[PDB]
Order: C-alpha cells, then structure tokens, then sequence
C-alpha cells in the first residue's frame, strides 16, 4: 500500500515536498482539478535514476531515500497553474512500465489568498420525518477557504449512508461541503456524539452533538 | 508525445449490456503497448488492462481488452452497478507517456422518486456571520433535477448554489443539496422557506414547509 | 583489493575433523599468505598458522600442533584447514587473513568468517513464531512488527535493511537458544510488504518464509 502526505496550500513563487512513503520506480502523475492525468516523472531508489517529463524540467526534483525507504519531489519554482492532486505509483521497469499500485494522492493548492478554519454550522435534525427508516440529520461545514476536510460520523465508525457533497466556491475563494448521515434511531438515539472533521491546513477539529429538534 | 481520440463519453447504459469504449491514436503506436485504467468518483486510479490484451493481477474477465496499431478498444461484456467510473487510456508506448482523455460509464437502472427534506438554520451561525438554509434531496435517480427556493410564499432569484453528489458504488443514486445562504439579519417576517423540486420521480413539484 | 569468502557453520562433534575453506575472489593468490585466527565466543583473538600458496610453505602455534593441517590449492587458488582432532574446548568463529611477508605480517583483509560448534547433541530446525504486529501503536511513524525464531540448536540462522533490529541469541533451559527479528514500517494499514522474512540455517539448510498481517 502506497501512504502519501497532505494538501500543502503554497504561495505563487514557493516549494512543496510531496512524500509518498515509498525493483520498483515511483511515477509520480499530476491531475488538474476536473482534468486528465499527465506524467511528471519517474525514480528508482535502487539505482538512483531520475528522469522528468520535458515541460517540468529546471523546477522538479525527485528523490528518494532507499534506506528509510521514502521518495519525495521538490516541485520548486511553481506557478498558480500548478494547483492540482498528485498522485505516486509503482512502476515495472523497461517494456512494462504500467502504473500498478497508486498513492491516496496530495492536493496542493497554490494561490496566496489566505488559511480559514473550518467553521462547522448548527446539524438540527428535521422533527416530523420519515416513520422510522430514514431520520435525517446533518452536521454541516461552512466557511473554510483550503480544501481537504474530511469529514466522518462516529471517528470513522458510521460509514452506511454518510453521504458527503463537493464543495462549492461562494462569494469569497472560500469554500463550503455538508455532510449528512441516516439514523434508524428515532427518538434518543444510541451514538449522537459524533461528528469529527479534519482540517490539512489548519489542523483544527471540531466535534458536535446532535439533538432532535 | 501521441494526442489520442478516446470514446463519446458519457454512456447510459442498462446493467447486462456489453460496453465499448474505444481509443483512436493520431500517431502510429505499437500493436501491444496501452493500458486502460478505471478510477472510482474520488479515489486513486486502479489498473484495468496492460498491454491492450492482458488484465491486472485480480480483475474480473468481463473487462476485456483488445485493438491494434492504432485504435484500442476496451469492451465490458456485462456492467454491474460497481463500475460507474471514469476510464483512461495510457499509451506508454511513445514518450513522454501520455494518458486518455478519459471516458465516463454511468450504469443505467432506476429513476428514483427523491426524498426531500429541508434544515431550517439554528441558533449557532443564527449567533454570527451569515446563516445559510439547506434543502437535502436524498436518493435520487438520475441527475435531472431542479430546486427553487420559495421563500414565504415568494419566488425566489439566482442566489442558490446546488451541489449534487456522484452516484454511490452499491446504490447508483444521485442525492443533491441546495443551499441558500442569507443576511444573518433577514429572518423577520419570512415565516416559511422551501425548495420545489422537479423530478422524472414523482408526478408534482414537491415543495415544503419551515414555519417554527 | 580482494575479498575474501570463507564456509559455513559446521557443527562437529567432540573428535571430529572441520576443512573451514577460505576462497581468494579474484582468482588471485599472489605473493600473500592466509593466516588463520581463532576467537572462541566472548573473547579476544588468537594466531593459529600461515600459508603461502606460492611456495607451499606452512606454520603453525606450538598448542595447535600435531592437530591442525592448513594447505591451499595455488592453481584453483582455495585455501583450508582440516583440524583433525578436536576437542569441545574448539567451539570458536575461526577467521582468515592476507599476510603480507617478513616484518610486515599485520592482518590486512579478512574473511567473513565461519563459527564451528563441536559438542554431541544435536541439530534442530528454526521453528519461526507468530509475528503480530500491535493494533494501537505510534500514529505513523513506526508500526513495529517483527517475525520472531525460537527453538533452533546450532547457530548461524539469518533472518529478515533501515530497522530490521536483530538480537543474540541467548540459551534457554535445553541447549537450544533463540533470537528475534523486528522491522519497522511506515505503511501502518495492511502493513504487508515484509511477507518474505527469510530466514536460513546453515546446519538445517530449512529456509522459512511467512507474510505479517495487522491484528
């Protein structure tokens, strides 16, 4: 399994080392947001060997670590246009050189606006309902500006109908994403004290109580 | 450097139908060096085939791959609900290896009379900054549909926002949520707020109800 | 510069006969002695005897005299022992090395070296055990998991290169004694790419290999 590291937010004109814990290059793979993934470059920790694509060559370096076994880039010199996810994939060597197993991936964002936290907003479960099957209730995220936050029910335990939207520019660079879960447990409720987000940037969390109102 | 063709796109089909996806190149590639890859909505792309014929080390023979020279077509012999995903083409033939546009298979099942539920604002950002309402339209099938928000019996402009999530692996539904966020003040006379929404489901506008 | 490649562990018995087999890697013996060198386990080296393929010649310590016959084969250029005659008292990692002449007889280059082991008892398999790597551990950084190698009886046995810890082994109630290996991975989840934990005995010649799974 390939671990990667977390959503650098950088300034027009900075540096992000991207880890990917790491006979197996590393490809490292770009994907602008909403777009196609291209190929930036390769390594292989047991020889050393670098090679990068020729548009990217003067401000990538890729290196890796064979001891600690641990591959990084150094994407220096990087303009706005650069802010897209990036991915770590295991090679095959000459003729099968076929992306195997992938990273999580890495989001850098790259535009000097600022970091907001994730202000998380009132949940107030609907009263008069469905009869039982569905109850709806929803612990919303607003007003934070650098994407990710995850945000999971019961720290990760709820995972039957947590269902989480995209966010969505509003007036400001800000973004916004609501997260909303389904409870066959009416009245009370077993676990309700729930609701855990976490911020890359910011590295705040925030865990609120529902209750039925 | 090989731009390349891939398939039309987005697909409607029923489950039990065979699927083609195909992936023209406009520079002559070798008869056997492109892999086609599958990502799932959010996560990282798994590899489907290697080398045009082969297929990756546990993934089920309904994903066949063929072509030659310069057209690469990858054919689903039956599509379950577990394979709405995009698909790329990879020519790791020529250098630098230059990946597909991409093509989208959305699996074509049931139309999904949606549950509509609204969260009138509460007393935490009703304490600071801007408010917001929210009209949650869960489970929905397929992606047409449109929400206006009504507010106190009174139509309302473009100051919405609707963001809707991808179709689920298992459930292949569309769930939405449309937004109106407010001055935090203008919650005076405004007894009721509601999103009518209109659907391929269910025969009338559904439309709600705040009050409190 | 050549390295030198010597045997593997052999286990004799009280009376027995050991041919330890240094190797010239190169091809080359040229005007350059081995000199052999004891070192019984916890303690400080010895000189044993001298050879030079080119001339055949060959000495030896007056203890070690009457037991012990060193010879060398120039044309396929391999060196040995044979200590014929041996007590328990022998058990010891026995080294090779390259003279250098008259008054320059310092040790340059040795050889990896080769731990005879001379009692009657036995000989018994490396048993490898239960790895189980802790669920609950660091958040991260180290996820320790190690495949661990318990009765076994005449040592060498290899085992599991940034965090394979390895400890001596150490005697139990029988002759037998065991040593544990432990690794540290980054990939905490599935931690999976350790499923070769390799292990070799010489004496045995029984190669182990198994695959951690977090529980």
């Amino acid at each position: 399994q390939l671990v990667q590291s977390g959503a650098e937010v950088k300034k027009p004109g900075s540096s992000v080392k991207v880890s990917c814990k790491a006979s197996y290059g590393i490809t490292w793979v770009r994907q602008a947001p909403g777009q196609g993934l291209e190929w930036m470059g390769r390594i292989i920790p047991i020889l050393g060997i670098s090679r990068s694509v020729q548009k990217f060559q003067g401000r990538i370096t890729i290196t890796a670590d064979k001891s600690t076994s641990t591959a990084y880039m150094d994407l220096s010199g990087l303009t706005s246009d650069d802010t897209a996810v990036y991915y770590c994939a295991r090679e095959g060597g000459s003729g099968y050189d076929f992306f195997d197993y992938w990273g999580q991936g890495t989001l850098v964002t790259v535009s000097s606006a600022s970091t907001k936290g994730p202000s998380v907003f009132p949940l107030a479960p609907s009263s008069k309902s469905t009869s039982g099957g569905t109850a709806a209730l929803g612990c919303l995220v607003k007003d934070y500006f650098p994407e990710p936050v995850t945000v999971s029910w019961n720290s990760g335990a709820l995972t039957s109908g947590v269902h989480t939207f995209p966010a969505v520019l509003q007036s400001s660079g800000l973004y916004s994403l609501s997260s909303v879960v389904t409870v066959p447990s009416s009245s009370l409720g077993t676990q309700t004290y729930i609701c855990n987000v976490n911020h890359k940037p910011s590295n705040t969390k925030v865990d609120k109580r529902v209750e039925p109102k | 450097e090989i731009v390349l063709t891939q398939s039309p796109g987005t697909l409607s089909l029923s489950p039990g139908e065979r699927a083609t996806l195909s992936c023209r190149a406009s520079q002559s590639v070798s008869s056997s060096y492109l892999a086609w890859y599958q990502q799932r909505p959010g996560q990282a792309p798994r590899l489907l085939i290697y080398g045009a014929s082969s297929r990756a080390t546990g993934i089920p023979d309904r994903f066949s791959g063929s072509g030659s020279g310069t057209d690469f077509t990858l054919t689903i012999g039956r599509l379950e609900p577990e394979d709405s995903a995009v698909y790329y083409c990879q020519q790791y033939g020529s250098s630098p290896w230059t990946f597909g546009q991409g093509t989208k298979v959305e699996i074509k099942r049931t139309v999904a009379a949606p549950s509509v539920f609204i969260f009138p604002p509460s007393d935490e950002q009703l304490k600071s900054g801007t408010a917001s309402v929210v009209c949650l339209l869960n489970n929905f099938y397929p992606r047409e549909a449109k929400v206006q928000w009504k507010v106190d019996n009174a139509l309302q402009s473009g100051n919405s926002q609707e963001s809707v999530t991808e179709q689920d692996s298992k459930d292949s539904t569309y769930s939405l949520s449309s937004t109106l966020t407010l001055s935090k003040a203008d919650y005076e006379k405004h007894k009721v707020y509601a999103c009518e929404v209109t659907h391929q489901g269910l025969s009338s506008p559904v439309t709600k109800s705040f009050n409190r």
